[PDB]
């Protein structure tokens, strides 16, 4: 992503108050709960029956960790997202075959959750910047199902 | 689909919204013009700038509607026959744009309901706006 | 959203389909795994080579399902219940794949029913398949 | 896009059978009839009131030529698609603001159309080659959005 620098800063500074141990679960959990067909990928995690099930799923928890952790890396290399989600894309497009649209989804639910934590602080202009970040990452794990 | 449960939280959450409905319908509109500029193309006869009064006006209109739909959440097809015609036939809004607005409405709700935007409610709200969107574009059928 | 004119044309198209239906259904699967390989991913216990008697047997089943749907057009949610559970809950098909198969069915209805395949007709089947699809995914939204 | 030589041939083979003066409009007209909200973009065309109205409008048939014409360049350039559609991508994204979804929709009605003319001859393998093409064209057209 482009991002102006006032954008460059808002994404960041905000991203700096994120308990990653925490958001990456919310996000990976909400997804499983909101867009249910996504579950087939994580049959292995176990009981995803209810939201509370999903939410209380430590596996769900530990994984969202992994995801956001990738986000921060990506978030760090806006300039060249492709380098970063290198192996990432291979995995999703290739070994797993996950429709890119989903990636798109994981992103929006990760905006939705930032809005939840930071309330007013998450501003329209702020959302705007993140929205840019999200598209980038998406496209970056995508352009491997070409 | 609006499971009973689904209807509960829609009411519980919308009810929570109350009179802020204007604000939020304006916040939501605003969120959309910025994150997705492509949508701005349908409001040429408007000032889309921040302070903007024209948008506020329209935001209340949206909020109101969401409202009358939440009411007759049970029969939104009749509850929206007008707007439906207007969006489909008059405006010929691309159906893609609905998904972008719902998202920026979601993101407004969540912004203003921390104790209340649970992964269950997040879900129900998500389903109903889609319900809404379906109707609003059913004439494309 | 499935006007009569719509229910009338569907009818005719499928009317002029007859028994080739099974083979037509098989042909669409085959065009779908062909142009949309990923889809192959749901059919691992399947012989997905050119003459798959399996593929043959399915193409039948699917078509059979459409005939039914066509038959209960104004009651699909109900005529198609079972599958909705099969697809959403059991198979968990990404809703997307539905658009691919209809596109394939269409392309096979056209390739075979040239004379009937007319813009309006094409427009009416598209809307048809479009509902069949929506219903097969209701368990989601 | 990649394509097999018995692929790259076959497309081209079938294409040669195309009555360019015609196919363009069957596609465009059908797009407008099947996905009515696309009419927005073509208000200036005259009467799109009905299918027959649309299918018969001369502004539609003429422009149907221009578009098919774009397809021919692409075919001659099944590599530098990006390169090939760069300028159109600009018109389309920056100025017309057409959603990229609409390109997939167009390439999919032209496939239907080819199927329409050629019957048994547009076997599944043929379709797939075309699917490849149409898709490459689509990404190509939507470039300016990435
Ligand atoms: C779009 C943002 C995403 C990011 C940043 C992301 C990141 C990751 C990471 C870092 C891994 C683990 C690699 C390893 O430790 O070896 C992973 C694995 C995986 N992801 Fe994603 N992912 C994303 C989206 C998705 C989506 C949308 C799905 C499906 C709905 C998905 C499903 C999977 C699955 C099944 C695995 C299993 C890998 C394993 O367990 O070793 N991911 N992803
Ligand atoms: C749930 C989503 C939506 C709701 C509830 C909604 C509702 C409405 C309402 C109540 C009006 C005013 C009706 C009147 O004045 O009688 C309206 C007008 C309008 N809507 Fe929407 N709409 C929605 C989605 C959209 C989308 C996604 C777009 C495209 C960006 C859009 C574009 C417009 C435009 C251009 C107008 C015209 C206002 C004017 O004439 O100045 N709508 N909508
Ligand atoms: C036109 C819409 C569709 C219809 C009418 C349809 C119909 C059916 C029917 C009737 C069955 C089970 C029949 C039986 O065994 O008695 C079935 C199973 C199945 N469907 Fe669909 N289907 C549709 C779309 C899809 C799509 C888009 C996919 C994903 C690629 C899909 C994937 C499957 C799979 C994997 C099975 C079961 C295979 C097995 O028995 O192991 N379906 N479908
Ligand atoms: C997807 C592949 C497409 C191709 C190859 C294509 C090709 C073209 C060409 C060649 C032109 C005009 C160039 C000229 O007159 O010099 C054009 C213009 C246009 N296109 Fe596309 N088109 C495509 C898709 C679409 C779609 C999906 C839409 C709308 C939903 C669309 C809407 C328009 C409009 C409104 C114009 C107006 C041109 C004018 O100013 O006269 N196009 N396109």
């Amino acid at each position: 992503v482009h991002l102006t620098p006032e954008e460059k800063s808002a994404v960041t500074a905000l991203w700096g108050k994120v308990n990653v141990d925490e958001v990456g679960g919310e996000a990976l959990g909400r997804l499983l709960v909101v867009y249910p067909w996504t579950q087939r990928f994580f049959e292995s995690f176990g009981d995803l029956s209810t939201p509370d099930a999903v939410m209380g799923n430590p596996k769900v928890k530990a994984h969202g960790k992994k995801v956001l952790g990738a986000f921060s890396d990506g978030l760090a290399h806006l300039d060249n997202l492709k380098g970063t989600f290198a192996t990432l894309s291979e995995l999703h497009c290739d070994k797993l075959h996950v429709d890119p649209e989903n990636f798109r989804l994981l992103g929006n639910v990760l905006v939705c959750v930032l809005a939840h934590h930071f309330g007013k602080e998450f501003t329209p202009p702020v959302q705007a910047a993140y929205q840019k970040v999200v598209a980038g990452v998406a496209n970056a794990l995508a352009h491997k199902y070409h | 689909v609006l499971s009973p449960a689904d209807k509960t939280n829609v009411k519980a959450a919308w009810g929570k919204v109350g009179a802020h409905a204007g604000e939020y319908g304006a916040e939501a509109l605003e969120r959309m013009f910025l994150s997705f500029p492509t949508t701005k193309t349908y409001f040429p006869h408007f000032d889309l700038s921040h302070g903007s009064a024209q948008v506020k006006g329209h935001g209340k209109k949206v909020a109101d509607a969401l409202t009358n739909a939440v009411a007759h959440v049970d029969d939104m097809p009749n509850a929206l026959s007008a707007l439906s015609d207007l969006h489909a036939h008059k405006l010929r809004v691309d159906p893609v744009n609905f998904k972008l607005l719902s998202h920026c409405l979601l993101v407004t709700l969540a912004a203003h309901l921390p104790a209340e935007f649970t992964p269950a409610v997040h879900a129900s709200l998500d389903k109903f706006l889609a319900s809404v969107s379906t109707v609003l574009t059913s004439k494309y059928r």
